[PDB]
Protein backbone atom coordinates (compact mmCIF):
# COMPACT_ATOMS: atom_id res chain seq x y z
CA UNK A 1 0.00 0.00 0.00
CA UNK A 2 2.15 2.45 -1.58
CA UNK A 3 1.37 6.68 -2.32
CA UNK A 4 3.62 7.53 -5.51
CA UNK A 5 1.10 5.71 -7.51
CA UNK A 6 -2.40 6.24 -5.99
CA UNK A 7 -2.60 9.82 -7.32
CA UNK A 8 -1.77 8.18 -10.64
CA UNK A 9 -4.43 5.04 -10.44
CA UNK A 10 -6.97 8.11 -8.41
CA UNK A 11 -6.17 10.74 -10.89
CA UNK A 12 -7.57 7.95 -13.55
CA UNK A 13 -10.34 7.31 -11.29
CA UNK A 14 -11.62 10.86 -11.61
CA UNK A 15 -11.68 11.04 -15.65
CA UNK A 16 -14.25 8.25 -15.63
CA UNK A 17 -16.65 9.10 -12.23
CA UNK A 18 -16.65 12.65 -13.43
CA UNK A 19 -20.04 12.75 -15.46
CA UNK A 20 -21.52 10.45 -12.34
CA UNK A 21 -19.82 13.42 -9.67
CA UNK A 22 -20.78 16.20 -11.64
CA UNK A 23 -24.69 14.48 -11.73
CA UNK A 24 -25.66 17.09 -8.58
CA UNK A 25 -25.92 20.57 -9.88
CA UNK A 26 -27.14 22.22 -7.19
CA UNK A 27 -24.36 21.63 -4.82
CA UNK A 28 -21.93 24.08 -4.70
CA UNK A 29 -18.25 23.35 -3.14
CA UNK A 30 -15.74 25.47 -2.42
CA UNK A 31 -13.15 26.70 -4.88
CA UNK A 32 -10.11 28.50 -4.54
CA UNK A 33 -9.93 31.99 -6.38
CA UNK A 34 -6.08 31.09 -7.47
CA UNK A 35 -3.95 28.75 -8.24
CA UNK A 36 -1.63 28.32 -5.25
CA UNK A 37 -3.04 24.75 -4.44
CA UNK A 38 -0.97 23.73 -1.12
CA UNK A 39 -2.96 26.51 0.26
CA UNK A 40 -5.46 25.14 0.52
CA UNK A 41 -5.93 21.21 1.36
CA UNK A 42 -8.50 22.54 4.30
CA UNK A 43 -10.40 23.18 1.68
CA UNK A 44 -9.88 20.44 -0.92
CA UNK A 45 -10.53 17.74 1.24
CA UNK A 46 -13.53 19.32 2.79
CA UNK A 47 -14.98 19.86 -0.18
CA UNK A 48 -13.71 16.02 -0.87
CA UNK A 49 -16.16 15.23 2.20
CA UNK A 50 -19.04 17.19 1.50
CA UNK A 51 -19.25 15.46 -1.99
CA UNK A 52 -18.47 12.24 -0.62
CA UNK A 53 -21.55 13.02 1.92
CA UNK A 54 -24.02 13.33 -0.89
CA UNK A 55 -23.16 10.82 -3.37
CA UNK A 56 -24.29 7.99 -4.01
CA UNK A 57 -21.56 4.82 -2.29
CA UNK A 58 -21.46 3.03 -5.81
CA UNK A 59 -18.45 0.43 -7.27
CA UNK A 60 -15.63 1.87 -8.64
CA UNK A 61 -17.04 5.28 -6.74
CA UNK A 62 -16.64 4.12 -3.56
CA UNK A 63 -12.74 3.51 -3.91
CA UNK A 64 -11.87 6.66 -5.12
CA UNK A 65 -12.89 8.81 -2.09
CA UNK A 66 -10.98 6.38 0.35
CA UNK A 67 -7.71 7.06 -2.60
CA UNK A 68 -8.59 10.48 -1.90
CA UNK A 69 -8.94 9.98 1.98
CA UNK A 70 -5.39 8.15 2.47
CA UNK A 71 -3.52 10.68 0.14
CA UNK A 72 -5.18 13.32 2.60
CA UNK A 73 -3.46 11.30 5.29
CA UNK A 74 -0.18 11.48 3.53
CA UNK A 75 -0.95 15.67 3.19
CA UNK A 76 -2.29 15.33 7.23
CA UNK A 77 1.16 13.32 7.43
CA UNK A 78 3.34 16.26 5.67
CA UNK A 79 1.58 19.13 7.52
CA UNK A 80 3.08 17.34 11.03
CA UNK A 81 6.46 17.35 9.80
CA UNK A 82 6.47 20.77 8.74
CA UNK A 83 6.92 21.34 13.07
CA UNK A 84 7.99 18.92 15.38
CA UNK A 85 11.81 18.66 14.82
CA UNK A 86 13.33 22.04 15.89
CA UNK A 87 16.85 22.91 14.59
CA UNK A 88 19.51 25.04 15.02
CA UNK A 89 19.44 28.87 14.25
CA UNK A 90 20.18 29.21 11.39
CA UNK A 91 18.94 26.31 9.50
CA UNK A 92 15.66 28.07 9.65
CA UNK A 93 16.96 31.08 7.98
CA UNK A 94 18.58 28.76 4.95
CA UNK A 95 14.77 27.24 4.87
CA UNK A 96 13.37 30.77 4.67
CA UNK A 97 15.18 32.19 1.67
CA UNK A 98 13.98 28.85 -0.11
CA UNK A 99 10.44 30.06 1.37
CA UNK A 100 10.74 33.58 -0.16
CA UNK A 101 12.83 32.49 -3.61
CA UNK A 102 10.06 30.03 -4.56
CA UNK A 103 7.13 32.48 -4.16
CA UNK A 104 9.04 34.84 -6.08
CA UNK A 105 10.50 32.07 -8.82
CA UNK A 106 6.90 29.77 -8.94
CA UNK A 107 3.84 31.32 -7.28
CA UNK A 108 1.30 33.40 -9.16
CA UNK A 109 1.44 36.97 -7.79
CA UNK B 1 -38.61 38.05 9.95
CA UNK B 2 -36.71 39.22 6.93
CA UNK B 3 -37.44 39.80 3.50
CA UNK B 4 -34.06 40.46 1.23
CA UNK B 5 -32.92 43.18 0.10
CA UNK B 6 -31.07 43.34 -3.07
CA UNK B 7 -27.74 44.31 -3.11
CA UNK B 8 -26.49 47.72 -4.50
CA UNK B 9 -23.81 49.41 -6.13
CA UNK B 10 -23.33 46.56 -8.40
CA UNK B 11 -20.25 47.69 -10.86
CA UNK B 12 -18.32 45.62 -13.67
CA UNK B 13 -14.80 46.86 -14.58
CA UNK B 14 -12.50 45.55 -17.05
CA UNK B 15 -8.72 44.95 -15.10
CA UNK B 16 -7.10 43.02 -17.88
CA UNK B 17 -7.35 41.26 -21.18
CA UNK B 18 -10.26 38.78 -20.60
CA UNK B 19 -10.81 39.49 -16.81
CA UNK B 20 -13.27 41.74 -15.22
CA UNK B 21 -14.19 42.08 -11.29
CA UNK B 22 -17.75 42.42 -10.16
CA UNK B 23 -18.34 44.75 -7.23
CA UNK B 24 -21.48 45.24 -5.29
CA UNK B 25 -22.02 46.92 -1.54
CA UNK B 26 -24.52 44.94 0.82
CA UNK B 27 -27.86 47.21 0.79
CA UNK B 28 -27.65 49.52 3.68
CA UNK B 29 -31.35 49.58 3.93
CA UNK B 30 -31.34 45.27 5.09
CA UNK B 31 -32.15 45.08 8.65
CA UNK B 32 -29.02 45.85 10.89
CA UNK B 33 -26.96 42.28 10.47
CA UNK B 34 -27.61 39.86 12.98
CA UNK B 35 -27.14 37.11 10.00
CA UNK B 36 -24.01 36.22 8.00
CA UNK B 37 -25.59 37.03 4.26
CA UNK B 38 -23.98 35.47 1.23
CA UNK B 39 -23.92 36.15 -2.36
CA UNK B 40 -24.99 34.08 -5.87
CA UNK B 41 -23.39 35.13 -8.63
CA UNK B 42 -25.09 34.58 -11.83
CA UNK B 43 -23.26 35.34 -15.47
CA UNK B 44 -25.68 35.55 -18.44
CA UNK B 45 -23.62 36.22 -21.33
CA UNK B 46 -21.43 35.29 -23.18
CA UNK B 47 -21.27 31.77 -20.83
CA UNK B 48 -23.58 31.09 -18.74
CA UNK B 49 -22.25 29.95 -15.11
CA UNK B 50 -23.38 30.86 -11.51
CA UNK B 51 -21.82 30.36 -7.95
CA UNK B 52 -21.86 31.53 -4.11
CA UNK B 53 -18.96 33.86 -2.36
CA UNK B 54 -19.16 35.46 1.17
CA UNK B 55 -17.65 38.74 -0.02
CA UNK B 56 -19.00 41.55 -1.68
CA UNK B 57 -16.76 40.93 -4.93
CA UNK B 58 -15.62 38.28 -7.67
CA UNK B 59 -13.32 38.25 -10.40
CA UNK B 60 -14.67 36.94 -13.24
CA UNK B 61 -12.21 35.65 -16.56
CA UNK B 62 -14.12 35.51 -19.84
CA UNK B 63 -14.09 36.66 -23.04
CA UNK B 64 -15.46 40.18 -23.87
CA UNK B 65 -15.56 40.51 -27.38
CA UNK B 66 -18.92 39.51 -26.96
CA UNK B 67 -19.94 41.82 -24.54
CA UNK B 68 -20.70 40.65 -20.90
CA UNK B 69 -23.63 40.42 -18.66
CA UNK B 70 -23.81 39.60 -14.95
CA UNK B 71 -26.28 39.54 -12.22
CA UNK B 72 -26.38 39.10 -8.38
CA UNK B 73 -28.56 38.08 -5.48
CA UNK B 74 -28.50 38.32 -1.69
CA UNK B 75 -29.03 34.91 -0.40
CA UNK B 76 -29.83 33.86 3.22
CA UNK B 77 -29.75 30.04 4.14
CA UNK B 78 -30.29 28.27 7.23
CA UNK B 79 -31.69 24.41 6.60
CA UNK B 80 -35.54 25.55 7.28
CA UNK B 81 -35.12 27.19 4.37
CA UNK B 82 -33.69 28.92 1.56
CA UNK B 83 -34.08 32.93 1.19
CA UNK B 84 -32.92 34.44 -2.31
CA UNK B 85 -33.45 38.13 -2.99
CA UNK B 86 -33.95 40.04 -6.49
CA UNK B 87 -31.50 40.58 -8.88
CA UNK B 88 -28.80 43.20 -9.45
CA UNK B 89 -27.96 43.38 -13.18
CA UNK B 90 -25.03 44.31 -15.13
CA UNK B 91 -24.05 44.47 -18.06
CA UNK B 92 -21.02 45.55 -20.80
CA UNK B 93 -22.33 46.41 -23.79
CA UNK B 94 -20.35 44.37 -27.40
CA UNK B 95 -17.60 46.41 -28.92
CA UNK B 96 -19.11 48.50 -31.98
CA UNK B 97 -18.21 47.68 -35.27
CA UNK B 98 -20.02 44.36 -38.15
CA UNK B 99 -19.48 41.22 -37.92
CA UNK B 100 -17.45 40.70 -40.94
CA UNK B 101 -14.80 42.86 -39.63
CA UNK B 102 -13.09 40.84 -37.07
CA UNK B 103 -10.38 38.63 -37.64
CA UNK B 104 -11.09 34.42 -38.23
CA UNK B 105 -9.37 31.56 -37.84
CA UNK B 106 -7.22 33.11 -34.10
CA UNK B 107 -4.51 29.92 -33.79
CA UNK B 108 -1.77 30.52 -31.33
CA UNK B 109 1.37 28.18 -29.81
CA UNK B 110 3.59 27.77 -27.38
CA UNK B 111 6.95 26.00 -27.30
CA UNK B 112 9.18 25.97 -24.25
CA UNK B 113 13.07 25.79 -25.54
CA UNK B 114 16.29 27.01 -23.24
CA UNK B 115 16.92 29.70 -22.02
CA UNK B 116 21.16 30.56 -22.44
CA UNK B 117 20.67 34.49 -22.29
CA UNK B 118 19.13 34.40 -18.72
CA UNK B 119 20.29 33.02 -15.68
CA UNK B 120 17.71 34.79 -13.74
CA UNK B 121 15.21 32.26 -15.24
CA UNK B 122 14.78 28.55 -16.53
CA UNK B 123 13.32 27.97 -19.99
CA UNK B 124 12.02 30.78 -22.58
CA UNK B 125 8.35 30.21 -23.61
CA UNK B 126 7.82 31.78 -27.04
CA UNK B 127 3.93 32.59 -28.89
CA UNK B 128 3.08 32.60 -32.61
CA UNK B 129 -0.19 33.29 -33.26
CA UNK B 130 -1.74 33.47 -36.43
CA UNK B 131 -5.04 34.36 -38.20
CA UNK B 132 -7.39 35.62 -41.03
CA UNK B 133 -8.07 39.00 -42.24
CA UNK B 134 -11.81 38.38 -42.60
CA UNK B 135 -14.56 38.91 -45.33
CA UNK B 136 -15.97 42.40 -44.74
CA UNK B 137 -12.45 43.45 -43.53
CA UNK B 138 -11.52 46.84 -45.14
CA UNK B 139 -8.93 47.30 -47.45
CA UNK B 140 -7.19 50.17 -44.69
CA UNK B 141 -7.44 48.27 -41.76
CA UNK B 142 -5.01 46.87 -39.03
CA UNK B 143 -4.72 44.81 -36.68
CA UNK B 144 -2.96 44.47 -33.06
CA UNK B 145 -1.93 41.88 -31.18
CA UNK B 146 -2.22 41.75 -27.31
CA UNK B 147 -1.71 38.66 -24.76
CA UNK B 148 -1.92 38.56 -20.84
CA UNK B 149 -0.61 35.50 -18.52
CA UNK B 150 -1.22 36.05 -14.98
CA UNK B 151 -0.77 39.96 -14.09
CA UNK B 152 1.13 40.62 -17.34
CA UNK B 153 0.45 41.91 -20.76
CA UNK B 154 2.27 42.44 -24.02
CA UNK B 155 1.96 44.19 -27.16
CA UNK B 156 3.10 42.30 -30.43
CA UNK B 157 5.76 43.46 -32.64
CA UNK B 158 7.09 41.02 -34.30
CA UNK B 159 4.01 40.79 -37.40
CA UNK B 160 3.77 39.07 -40.17
CA UNK B 161 1.67 40.56 -42.86
CA UNK B 162 0.15 40.00 -46.22
CA UNK B 163 -0.62 41.49 -49.55
CA UNK B 164 -2.22 44.37 -48.33
CA UNK B 165 0.69 45.22 -45.34
CA UNK B 166 -2.59 44.42 -42.40
CA UNK B 167 -1.32 42.17 -40.06
CA UNK B 168 -1.81 38.13 -40.40
CA UNK B 169 0.30 36.30 -37.84
CA UNK B 170 2.09 37.09 -34.47
CA UNK B 171 5.90 36.11 -32.68
CA UNK B 172 6.66 36.14 -29.47
CA UNK B 173 10.45 34.82 -28.92
CA UNK B 174 9.86 35.51 -25.42
CA UNK B 175 6.73 35.62 -23.09
CA UNK B 176 5.64 36.35 -19.30
CA UNK B 177 4.29 32.63 -19.74
CA UNK B 178 5.50 30.42 -17.14
CA UNK B 179 6.39 26.33 -18.87
CA UNK B 180 4.75 24.73 -15.84
CA UNK B 181 1.95 27.26 -15.75
CA UNK B 182 -1.72 26.09 -15.24
CA UNK B 183 -3.12 29.32 -15.81
CA UNK B 184 -5.65 30.81 -18.78
CA UNK B 185 -3.63 32.59 -22.30
CA UNK B 186 -5.80 35.72 -22.59
CA UNK B 187 -5.01 36.80 -25.82
CA UNK B 188 -6.64 39.69 -27.77
CA UNK B 189 -6.54 40.91 -31.83
CA UNK B 190 -7.55 44.64 -31.50
CA UNK B 191 -8.73 46.85 -34.87
CA UNK B 192 -8.73 49.94 -36.23
CA UNK B 193 -9.25 51.66 -39.11
CA UNK B 194 -10.53 55.79 -40.25
CA UNK B 195 -13.02 54.42 -42.36
CA UNK B 196 -14.57 52.20 -40.41
CA UNK B 197 -15.39 50.38 -36.92
CA UNK B 198 -13.51 47.05 -36.25
CA UNK B 199 -14.69 44.50 -33.90
CA UNK B 200 -12.21 43.50 -31.97
CA UNK B 201 -11.78 39.05 -31.07
CA UNK B 202 -10.03 37.66 -27.83
CA UNK B 203 -9.80 34.35 -26.99
CA UNK B 204 -8.79 31.80 -23.79
CA UNK B 205 -6.25 29.45 -24.28
CA UNK B 206 -5.18 26.25 -22.29
CA UNK B 207 -1.20 26.04 -22.02
CA UNK B 208 -1.81 22.15 -21.78
CA UNK B 209 -3.81 22.82 -25.29
CA UNK B 210 -1.23 25.31 -27.18
CA UNK B 211 1.63 23.71 -26.02
CA UNK B 212 3.95 22.21 -28.20
CA UNK B 213 5.93 19.32 -27.12
CA UNK B 214 9.40 19.26 -28.42
CA UNK B 215 11.00 15.49 -29.32
CA UNK B 216 12.93 13.10 -27.23
CA UNK B 217 16.49 13.84 -27.26
CA UNK B 218 19.53 12.30 -28.17
CA UNK B 219 17.62 9.32 -29.70
CA UNK B 220 20.33 6.19 -30.28
CA UNK B 221 19.58 2.99 -31.47
CA UNK B 222 22.32 0.33 -30.61
CA UNK B 223 22.28 -3.57 -32.13
CA UNK B 224 24.27 -5.95 -29.55
CA UNK B 225 23.70 -8.89 -31.39
CA UNK B 226 20.62 -10.66 -30.56
CA UNK B 227 18.69 -7.50 -28.86
CA UNK B 228 17.82 -4.00 -29.80
CA UNK B 229 18.84 -1.05 -27.52
CA UNK B 230 17.01 2.43 -27.39
CA UNK B 231 16.98 5.31 -25.46
CA UNK B 232 16.70 8.86 -25.47
CA UNK B 233 15.98 12.30 -23.69
CA UNK B 234 13.60 13.92 -21.49
CA UNK B 235 12.64 16.61 -24.08
CA UNK B 236 13.62 20.65 -23.39
CA UNK B 237 10.61 21.30 -20.93
CA UNK B 238 10.25 22.58 -17.76
CA UNK B 239 8.51 19.34 -16.49
CA UNK B 240 10.93 16.84 -14.99
CA UNK B 241 11.37 13.61 -15.80
CA UNK B 242 8.66 11.11 -13.83
CA UNK B 243 5.76 12.80 -15.96
CA UNK B 244 6.25 11.95 -19.43
CA UNK B 245 4.08 9.78 -21.71
CA UNK B 246 6.25 7.92 -24.58
CA UNK B 247 5.37 6.21 -27.54
CA UNK B 248 8.49 4.15 -29.23
CA UNK B 249 8.34 2.59 -32.81
CA UNK B 250 10.67 -0.26 -33.72
CA UNK B 251 9.55 -0.76 -37.56
CA UNK B 252 10.95 -3.45 -39.37
CA UNK B 253 11.76 -2.51 -42.89
CA UNK B 254 11.64 -5.63 -44.64
CA UNK B 255 8.68 -7.13 -43.50
CA UNK B 256 7.01 -4.49 -42.05
CA UNK B 257 6.54 -5.70 -38.73
CA UNK B 258 5.25 -3.11 -36.48
CA UNK B 259 5.90 -2.92 -32.66
CA UNK B 260 4.63 0.39 -30.78
CA UNK B 261 5.24 0.68 -27.09
CA UNK B 262 3.52 3.47 -24.74
CA UNK B 263 5.56 3.98 -21.86
CA UNK B 264 7.11 6.34 -19.21
CA UNK B 265 10.79 5.19 -18.94
CA UNK B 266 13.55 6.74 -20.85
CA UNK B 267 14.69 3.71 -22.47
CA UNK B 268 13.87 0.51 -24.04
CA UNK B 269 14.66 -3.21 -25.51
CA UNK B 270 13.42 -5.95 -27.56
CA UNK B 271 14.06 -9.24 -29.71
CA UNK B 272 14.30 -8.47 -33.28
CA UNK B 273 16.94 -10.63 -35.84
CA UNK B 274 20.25 -10.29 -36.92
CA UNK B 275 18.56 -10.41 -40.37
CA UNK B 276 16.98 -7.53 -41.04
CA UNK B 277 17.26 -3.79 -40.70
CA UNK B 278 15.00 -1.84 -38.18
CA UNK B 279 14.21 2.22 -38.08
CA UNK B 280 13.06 3.35 -34.88
CA UNK B 281 11.68 6.57 -33.73
CA UNK B 282 10.34 8.10 -30.28
CA UNK B 283 7.38 10.22 -29.70
CA UNK B 284 6.92 12.41 -26.25
CA UNK B 285 3.59 13.94 -24.83
CA UNK B 286 3.34 15.21 -20.71
CA UNK B 287 2.08 12.83 -18.72
CA UNK B 288 -1.97 12.96 -17.66
CA UNK B 289 -0.31 12.92 -14.35
CA UNK B 290 1.21 15.98 -14.02
CA UNK B 291 -0.92 18.48 -16.55
CA UNK B 292 -4.46 17.49 -18.42
CA UNK B 293 -4.13 15.63 -21.66
CA UNK B 294 -1.63 17.56 -24.56
CA UNK B 295 -0.41 17.25 -27.86
CA UNK B 296 2.43 14.41 -28.76
CA UNK B 297 5.79 15.99 -29.89
CA UNK B 298 6.57 15.43 -33.48
CA UNK B 299 8.48 11.50 -34.03
CA UNK B 300 12.13 11.85 -33.63
CA UNK B 301 14.30 11.65 -36.78
CA UNK B 302 14.47 7.76 -37.93
CA UNK B 303 17.37 6.06 -36.81
CA UNK B 304 17.61 3.71 -39.09
CA UNK B 305 19.81 0.83 -37.63
CA UNK B 306 21.09 -2.94 -38.38
CA UNK B 307 21.08 -5.40 -41.26
CA UNK C 1 4.75 48.12 -1.68
CA UNK C 2 3.34 45.45 -4.85
CA UNK C 3 4.14 41.88 -3.21
CA UNK C 4 6.46 40.92 -5.81
CA UNK C 5 8.72 44.16 -5.41
CA UNK C 6 8.24 42.82 -1.37
CA UNK C 7 9.66 39.82 -1.81
CA UNK C 8 12.94 40.36 -3.84
CA UNK C 9 13.14 43.48 -1.19
CA UNK C 10 12.78 40.93 1.86
CA UNK C 11 15.02 38.55 0.49
CA UNK C 12 17.96 41.09 0.20
CA UNK C 13 17.68 42.78 3.63
CA UNK C 14 17.10 39.16 4.98
CA UNK C 15 20.70 38.14 3.61
CA UNK C 16 22.14 41.06 5.19
CA UNK C 17 20.99 40.80 8.86
CA UNK C 18 22.29 37.01 9.11
CA UNK C 19 24.67 37.28 11.64
CA UNK C 20 23.08 39.17 13.67
CA UNK C 21 19.81 37.04 14.18
CA UNK C 22 22.44 34.35 14.51
CA UNK C 23 22.96 34.94 17.90
CA UNK C 24 20.93 32.87 20.18
CA UNK C 25 21.85 29.28 20.41
CA UNK C 26 19.64 28.33 23.00
CA UNK C 27 16.50 28.89 20.73
CA UNK C 28 15.08 26.30 19.13
CA UNK C 29 13.10 26.46 16.09
CA UNK C 30 11.25 24.10 13.95
CA UNK C 31 12.36 23.01 10.40
CA UNK C 32 10.46 21.24 7.86
CA UNK C 33 12.32 18.27 6.21
CA UNK C 34 10.76 18.51 3.33
CA UNK C 35 10.54 21.32 0.58
CA UNK C 36 6.98 21.59 0.30
CA UNK C 37 6.59 24.99 1.24
CA UNK C 38 3.15 25.95 1.24
CA UNK C 39 2.09 23.08 4.13
CA UNK C 40 4.18 25.24 6.47
CA UNK C 41 2.98 28.51 6.53
CA UNK C 42 1.80 28.37 10.10
CA UNK C 43 5.18 27.10 11.46
CA UNK C 44 7.09 29.04 9.20
CA UNK C 45 5.70 32.73 10.63
CA UNK C 46 5.44 30.91 14.17
CA UNK C 47 9.22 30.92 13.55
CA UNK C 48 9.46 34.10 12.24
CA UNK C 49 7.56 35.90 15.69
CA UNK C 50 9.58 33.91 18.04
CA UNK C 51 12.70 36.35 16.51
CA UNK C 52 11.03 39.45 16.84
CA UNK C 53 10.23 39.07 20.16
CA UNK C 54 13.99 38.24 20.69
CA UNK C 55 15.88 40.38 18.04
CA UNK C 56 16.36 43.88 18.99
CA UNK C 57 14.57 46.20 16.02
CA UNK C 58 17.12 48.83 15.48
CA UNK C 59 18.16 49.37 12.05
CA UNK C 60 16.75 47.77 8.97
CA UNK C 61 16.40 44.91 11.07
CA UNK C 62 12.84 46.64 11.99
CA UNK C 63 12.38 46.81 7.92
CA UNK C 64 12.66 43.09 7.41
CA UNK C 65 10.33 41.69 10.32
CA UNK C 66 7.66 44.30 8.60
CA UNK C 67 8.52 43.05 5.61
CA UNK C 68 7.71 39.28 6.56
CA UNK C 69 4.69 40.67 8.12
CA UNK C 70 3.35 42.07 4.61
CA UNK C 71 4.01 39.11 3.32
CA UNK C 72 2.18 36.95 5.65
CA UNK C 73 -0.64 38.98 5.37
CA UNK C 74 -0.08 38.20 1.94
CA UNK C 75 -0.30 34.61 2.15
CA UNK C 76 -3.23 35.21 4.56
CA UNK C 77 -5.31 36.59 2.03
CA UNK C 78 -4.48 33.71 -0.13
CA UNK C 79 -5.88 31.08 2.41
CA UNK C 80 -8.71 33.57 3.00
CA UNK C 81 -9.12 33.45 -0.85
CA UNK C 82 -9.34 29.18 -0.72
CA UNK C 83 -12.98 29.65 -0.19
CA UNK C 84 -14.39 32.79 -0.12
CA UNK C 85 -16.27 31.39 -3.30
CA UNK C 86 -18.40 27.65 -3.80
CA UNK C 87 -18.89 26.70 -7.29
CA UNK C 88 -20.35 23.78 -9.30
CA UNK C 89 -19.27 19.93 -9.00
CA UNK C 90 -17.34 20.17 -12.42
CA UNK C 91 -15.59 23.15 -11.26
CA UNK C 92 -14.06 21.55 -8.17
CA UNK C 93 -12.93 18.50 -9.69
CA UNK C 94 -10.90 20.50 -12.45
CA UNK C 95 -9.50 22.16 -9.25
CA UNK C 96 -9.18 19.06 -7.80
CA UNK C 97 -7.25 17.22 -10.53
CA UNK C 98 -5.12 20.27 -11.04
CA UNK C 99 -4.00 20.04 -7.37
CA UNK C 100 -3.40 16.48 -7.64
CA UNK C 101 -1.26 16.93 -11.23
CA UNK C 102 0.56 19.82 -8.91
CA UNK C 103 1.75 17.26 -6.26
CA UNK C 104 2.84 14.58 -8.63
CA UNK C 105 4.96 16.88 -11.00
CA UNK C 106 6.87 18.97 -7.62
CA UNK C 107 7.99 15.57 -5.49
Amino acid sequence: IPTSALVKETLALLSTHRTLLIANETLRIPVPVHKNHQLCTEEIFQGIGTLESQTVQGGTVERLFKNLSLIKKYIDGQKKKCGEERRRVNQFLDYLQEFLGVMNTEWII
Amino acid sequence: KISLLPPVNFTIKVTGLAQVLLQWKPNPDQEQRNVNLEYQVKINAPKEDDYETRITESKCVTILHKGFSASVRTILQNDHSLLASSWASAELHAPPGSPGTSIVNLTCTTNTTEDNYSRLRSYQVSLHCTWLVGTDAPEDTQYFLYYRYGSWTEECQEYSKDTLGRNIACWFPRTFILSKGRDWLAVLVNGSSKHSAIRPFDQLFALHAIDQINPPLNVTAEIEGTRLSIQWEKPVSAFPIHCFDYEVKIHNTRNGYLQIEKLMTNAFISIIDDLSKYDVQVRAAVSSMCREAGLWSEWSQPIYVGN
